[PDB]
């Protein structure tokens, strides 16, 4: 922290209650755009800027990282829905 | 008070009575590289 | 579409190439002087994604459109910055290849699906020389060679095989896939049984190979792929020298020997060389993935550090499995040390203006454009950085900016849902937060500088799910034990009570009477000429019972106004309808609630209307109130009663003046007449009368005699007189004090436990109050340290027990409404006393705690009343069939419970149900799964760690480790006799014919005499009852019984209250697993899921008629071996050493449907729970009148 500081911590407590409650989103939303998955933080920091409904993130940085942190080591770690079909899991 | 808590009267302040006097210590290291050496001058850009 | 399933398919050479997009066959990358990667290396961007914005690394069209970019000399497709996050490299090898994990794992996923001796021969497979023998070529040298293996380096031959990893390639290719299923399905039923044991064990990875879609070989690397840049950085440290991820300096020497052998090869062909060499090659990849390994860790020229590898890197420990459940820093996070909010109403909270908005700049920011005031957004930015001192209008904003919204907060170790609740947060001076009291007791909020967290939620949905799930208000109940804990305490009570105590005077003895004692009018002027004063004995009146004549409540108080009585005093007063004898200050509760309540009259109703108010009183009232009407009032209640109490609480101004420390009078008399017991046990030791033993266990029961004395009477005379006493009025109340405690204070403390749990005969005569003596205390300091090694050592240990719990559960779920299941369980209401054997009902709680919110089976008559069958039976409701059995008219109360309910992955929602803690048949979706764990362990803390019981037996229970001693079983029925004594001891089991000879090693306490009669696995000796022995010899419900119970009954032994079905819940995956015997598909043991089982068993003799049932049998595990077998492996890493889970998994195809909750987290899905199930998220709201407006576009 050089101008403005700080940066809580959060850990499995919180979630296992957090996961107590039906609080999907605030555990997804305490996952995602106030952390890891980039394309958020910054995605949702804008989304207020204007006030919108903000977040709603592609699909969270960790999961690709780590099929990724596989891959790169071997395994395919492919992805399929209902009907078992082929994904799309990183169009880039 | 509740549980644990304790209040206190403005007059101890007016007394100035509990006050704590403390240094805070500020350091800094300038090294050499090879994208040239990390001087320190009253004189930095944009700076007003 | 979005994700739902991940499957682990191997790793191809050529889809390895498929991917890395470039081809690292180059060098090593970075340039310090000049930020670039390296004419083709680890960095070269061409091949990745472009560094920088867009842009290349020469400069093109960094325009939005047109999809291909690249150049005339500079092909860096401009694609954002980012992509570098994935896209990998390869590094396409010189010759062979193995990926240790099928070759030092565990099993030897190669060495045993070829045998290749166990190990050592594939050790010499590659390294350490040593030829195999692969082909073709008609075998026997100096012997035959039977198709198969090596042949030593000097143990000539030649070779028409090779060496390296090309043999162990070119072998598994060629090698019959299903004749393996036949060269196995043969040595499989005739075989000798010791090691045509592992025989099996082949298949399991064949199988594992064939009907799974995945191809061996590959195993052997011909691609060596590369990671991304943007995941294995080169940042900048403090100028010129970087900071590489550890990794990259591996993969490095893996490039350094892929191309100083590549040239070997090339030119010069000496053979002892070549070999010296690829010797490396492998060991350099052998590193990089699990460096570690065999003896000898990467020595980075320097230090000694072992630098990680692709093994450790996934290796929890924060390896990408852990690291998402472990931790992670928000983005809208802020902590601090915590206050009062004495004010602050429930539902609200603190929050100091300077933080307060640091936490909130976004919204505001906007908001304040929105507002004819700041310009531009960016040029609002300028105006909260004019360093500090902030105008007016602002501040209006940032409310008008948060009125709506609410934040969540936390203690340091939260442990249960509450641990964390969300406030409409206020602005309020001083830097601290403030925070509403009752709280305190769920995060056990303490207040000695204690602090809290504060996250805000932004998703117009994730507020939304904060409070309506989250409000401390919508929450006042601990689903831990469907009781209170909103409630009041540790002060608002004392208030409460003072208020509703009521005095007692004794100026005045022959006072009332049936028949006024000579007049009215003369028994009160009695009063304004002395003697008798107000309140007082009588046989029917005092005289305030008749000075007071108040007609409203209002007046009883407006008389409090002008110093006439004081609250306390029993005066008689008409309230509602008819005459009452009350104090103004009882009357004024009942309004208090009442009022605030809204029905003035059923009020009345639950209060205790005449007697001390206290914490166990009004708690009913307040779960009571909640009972008959809704959380929003229930709160405003909790919320005054906070107040009333409070100012209350202290206008009754009580203190605390160390002469209230009371001392009663008969303490001398008592250490007296007891002083004197003593010199008559030991002038009675002086001849003989006692033997050193019968002497010592006579000044110790001695003072614990008198102690109890001190205690009890100091406490007698605190109520005869003193009823008001600081102290005292306390512990009777809820406020503070317990029976203990207050003695030490005023009558004595007593014998202490010495360092190794002895007691001296010298007791501690003096009391607090007195300044106890130099010994005394140098003996009663022990206590507090040796008792402050529990508040250590038993806080340490995290959740310790939680997190196994945890991984379990965290499946369990409200999956559906009715598993459809008729079974049910069977109540036990009366204890089988396994001493004396006579019997008992149980204590009150327990029963709750065993009945509360179940669900009954197969209705029940008792006492006139009919409970039908399936009715959620209230605390009321099982009160009652309490008074049933006392009344005996019923033994074993059935009831639907989790202990049995199919539904498998989950919980049936009339099984379990109700206690939503908010008394509620409990709604779907919910994640019991985690709760029971949660509520469970919270308790984990007050668990004494000195070592059975308490939490060291916990362990040895839900895991399940024959404890000491075993507790010898009965295995069958029958009858007995014990035989010899002080030599060698046993006893036998003899029903009809087989005499089990039952031993004991010398050293037994059993109790089942000489004679007796029995059933089927029972506690013979005493001591313990082992799981597996059990079980096996009675069935896994059986166990299920005693399991929890047997846990519950220490959590009982410690104050410990939870509705068992918890525990319950746990337990069943205990079962989850089952061996197997006479197969209709899957292997002959593999274990297995109950469900899997029965689609499969109850599907083979149904519409696919046929094959085999597929039996299994009882198996048991414990959390710990638990989890572990679960299917799933996202999950199943997470715990031991990973590589097996993937190394087997991956193999095979292996998928998980993403089911649970470490499931799709590790992930960061959705959670299929609550907001994130199956049943209340696909649904989309309607307004009325725009529904005609899509009605007249769907009939088009």
């Amino acid at each position: 922290g050089k101008a403005q500081f700080g940066g809580q911590r959060f850990g499995e407590m919180e979630v296992w209650a957090l996961e107590a409650y039906g609080a999907a989103h605030t555990l997804q939303e305490m996952l995602t755009i106030k952390s890891d998955d980039i394309e958020g933080r910054n995605a949702a920091y804008q989304a207020i800027i204007k006030g919108e409904d903000v977040p709603e993130p592609s699909v969270p940085e960790s999961f690709r990282v780590l099929v990724k942190e596989l891959q790169a080591l071997a395994l395919d770690v492919q992805t399929l829905d209902e009907k078992d079909n082929p994904v799309d899991i990183f169009e880039g | 008070n509740f549980e644990d808590a304790i209040v206190i009267s403005e007059e101890l302040l007016k007394r100035d009575f509990y006050t704590s006097i403390h240094i805070e210590r500020y350091e800094i290291e300038a090294r050499d590289t090879k994208l040239g050496p990390e001087r320190i001058t009253r004189d930095i850009p944009h700076l007003s | 579409k979005e994700v739902r399933k991940v499957r682990i398919a191997l790793a191809s050479p050529e889809k390895i190439r498929s991917w890395s997009y470039g081809e690292v066959e180059k060098p090593e990358t970075i340039n310090y002087r000049t930020l670039k990667p390296e004419r083709d290396g680890l960095f070269d961007e061409r091949i990745f994604g472009p560094i920088k914005d867009y842009e290349c690394a020469c400069g093109k069209y960094k325009r939005q459109r047109f999809e291909g970019k690249v150049c005339e000399r500079c092909g860096v497709e401009v694609t954002r910055s980012i992509v570098r996050r994935y896209r990998m490299g390869h590094i396409e090898l010189a010759t062979p290849a193995a990926h240790i994990w099928f070759v030092k794992d565990v099993p030897s996923k190669i060495g045993t699906l070829l045998d290749l001796s166990a190990t050592e021969l594939e050790q010499v497979l590659y390294f350490n020389k040593y030829i195999v023998l692969d082909p073709k070529g008609a075998v026997l040298d100096g012997v035959p060679v039977e198709k198969r293996q090596l042949l030593t380096d000097e143990e000539y031959g030649g070779i028409d095989a090779r060496m390296g990893a090309e043999a162990i390639q070119e072998l598994l290719k060629e090698l019959d896939l299903e004749k393996l299923e036949r060269e196995l399905l043969e040595e499989m039923k005739h075989p000798s049984r010791a090691r045509r044991a592992k025989a099996r064990k082949r298949l399991e990875v064949v199988r594992a190979f064939l009907d799974s879609g995945n191809r061996p070989e590959w195993m052997i690397l011909e691609a060596v792929p590369v990671l991304p840049p943007d995941l294995r950085p080169m940042v900048q440290v403090d100028g010129g020298r970087f900071a590489t991820s550890d990794l990259n300096d591996l993969y490095r020497r893996l490039i350094n020997r892929n191309n100083r052998l590549k040239k070997l090869l090339a030119q010069g062909a000496p053979e002892i060389i070549i070999r010296n060499e690829k010797r490396m090659l492998q060991e350099a990849v052998d590193a990089v993935i699990d460096n570690g390994r065999r003896g000898s860790p990467v020595t980075n020229p320097g230090s000694e550090r072992p630098l990680r590898s692709l093994t450790d890197i996934l290796s929890g420990k924060q390896g990408r499995f852990r690291q998402n459940l472990l931790g992670k820093r928000v983005d809208y996070s802020g902590r601090s040390v915590i206050v009062v909010g004495p004010q602050l109403k429930l539902h609200q909270c603190g929050l100091p203006k300077r933080m307060a908005l640091e936490l909130f700049k976004p919204f505001l920011l906007k908001k304040m454009e929105e507002k004819a005031f700041a310009p531009n957004v960016k040029a609002a930015r300028r105006m909260l950085e004019r360093q500090r001192d902030i105008k007016d209008e602002v501040w209006d904003a940032l409310e008008e900016v948060i009125h709506g919204k609410v934040v969540l907060l936390n203690r340091a170790p939260t442990l249960h849902r509450l641990g964390i609740q969300a406030f409409q947060p206020v602005l309020v001076e001083g830097q601290s937060i403030q925070l509403h009291p009752l709280v305190c007791e769920a995060f056990n909020a303490d207040f000695d500088g204690d602090q809290m967290a504060v996250h805000v939620p932004l998703s117009s949905f994730a507020q939304a799910e904060a409070r309506i799930q989250m409000l401390s208000a919508h929450n006042l109940l601990s689903p831990a034990s469907g009781e209170p804990l909103a409630k009041p305490s540790r002060d608002i009570i004392l208030g409460l009570y003072y208020i509703t105590q009521v005095r007692k005077e004794k100026k005045g003895a022959g006072m009332a009477f049936a028949t006024p004692e000579e007049a009215l009018a003369a028994y009160e002027r009695g009063e304004v000429a002395l003697n008798a004063p107000i309140v007082v004995a009588g046989r029917e009146t005092s005289v305030g019972r008749l000075k007071f004549v108040f007609a409203n409540p209002d007046e009883a108080l407006l008389a409090v106004a002008h110093g006439l009585l004081d609250l306390q005093d029993v005066v008689t007063v008409r309230y509602l309808g008819r005459r009452l004898e009350t104090s103004p200050g009882r009357i004024l509760f009942a309004r208090i609630v009442g009022e605030a309540v809204g029905d003035e009259k059923v009020a009345q109703e639950l209060i205790q209307m005449d007697v001390p108010q206290e914490k166990n009183s009004l708690k009913d009232l307040v779960y009571q109130a909640f009972l008959r009407l809704g959380m929003e009032k229930t709160a405003r209640l909790l919320d005054a009663l906070k107040y009333y109490g409070f100012t209350l609480s202290t206008t009754s101004g009580i203190t605390i003046g160390i002469d209230d420390a009371v001392i009663p009078e008969e303490k001398q008399r008592y250490l007296e007449e007891a002083d004197r017991k003593l010199r008559q046990i030991e002038q009675a030791y002086e001849m003989g009368f006692l033997t050193d033993r019968e002497r010592y266990d006579q000044v110790i029961q001695l003072w614990t005699e008198t102690t109890e004395k001190v205690t009890q009477a100091v406490f007698k005379n605190f109520e005869e007189n003193y009823p008001f006493n600081p102290l005292y009025v306390m512990a009777q109340s809820g406020a503070r004090g317990n029976p203990q405690q207050i003695r030490q204070l005023c009558g004595m403390r007593g014998l202490m436990q010495k360092p190794s749990g002895e007691t001296f005969e010298v007791p501690v005569r003096s009391s607090f109050r007195e300044g106890l003596t130099v010994l005394e205390y140098f003996i009663s300091s022990h206590g507090a340290r040796k008792g402050g090694a529990d508040t250590a050592l038993r806080t340490a240990d995290s959740g310790y027990l939680t997190r196994k719990l945890v991984d379990v559960a965290h499946e369990i779920v409200v999956r559906e409404a009715d598993c459809g299941t008729t079974n049910y369980i069977s109540v036990p209401l009366f204890q089988m006393d396994e001493v004396t054997r006579t019997l008992r009902l149980r204590k009150r709680s327990d029963i709750e705690s065993g009945l509360y919110g179940r669900v009954l089976a197969r209705e029940v008559e008792a006492l006139g009343r009919r409970l039908e069958e399936g009715r959620y039976l209230s605390l009321e409701d099982v009160h009652f069939l309490i008074k049933a059995a006392e009344a005996g008219e019923v033994r074993e109360v059935p009831v639907r419970s989790p202990l049995t309910c199919q539904t498998r992955y989950g919980v049936c929602q009339k099984c379990y149900g109700y206690d939503l803690s908010m008394a509620r048949p409990v709604s779907i979706g919910e994640a019991v799964g985690v709760v029971a764990a949660e509520s469970i362990g919270e308790p984990g803390t007050q668990l004494t760690m000195r070592t059975t019981q308490g939490l060291p037996r916990v362990i040895e229970l839900f895991e399940a480790r024959r404890p000491k001693a075993k507790a010898v079983i009965s295995e069958i029925d029958g009858v007995v006799r014990i035989e010899e004594g002080e030599d060698r001891l046993s006893v036998f089991v003899e029903s009809e014919g087989f005499s089990k000879e039952y031993k004991l090693p010398k050293d037994a306490r059993l109790l089942v005499k000489d004679g007796d009669y029995v059933e089927a696995g029972q506690p013979l000796t005493r001591g313990a009852i082992d799981p597996h022995q059990l079980l096996e010899a009675k069935g896994p419900e059986a166990v299920e019984r005693y399991l929890v119970d047997e846990i519950q009954k220490v959590y009982r032994a410690q104050g410990v209250k939870l509705h068992d079905k918890h525990i319950e819940i746990v337990v069943r995956q205990m079962l989850k697993y089952v061996e197997v015997t006479d197969p209709g598909d899957s292997r002959l043991l593999e274990g297995q899921v109950l469900e899997k089982w029965d689609v499969e068993a109850l599907n083979e003799r149904l519409i696919a008629e046929g094959k085999v049932p597929v039996a299994w049998k009882p198996l048991l595990m414990g959390v710990t071996k638990s989890a572990l077998s679960t299917k799933s492996w996202l999950s199943a890493a997470s715990f031991q050493n990973t590589t097996h889970v993937l190394t087997e998994a991956a193999i095979a195809g292996k998928k998980d449907e993403l089911i649970g909750l470490k499931e799709n987290v590790i992930l960061g899905r959705l959670i299929p729970a609550g907001t994130g199930s199956d049943f209340v998220r696909f649904t989309q709201v309607v307004d009325q009148r725009t529904l005609k407006a899509i009605e007249e576009a769907r009939k088009e």
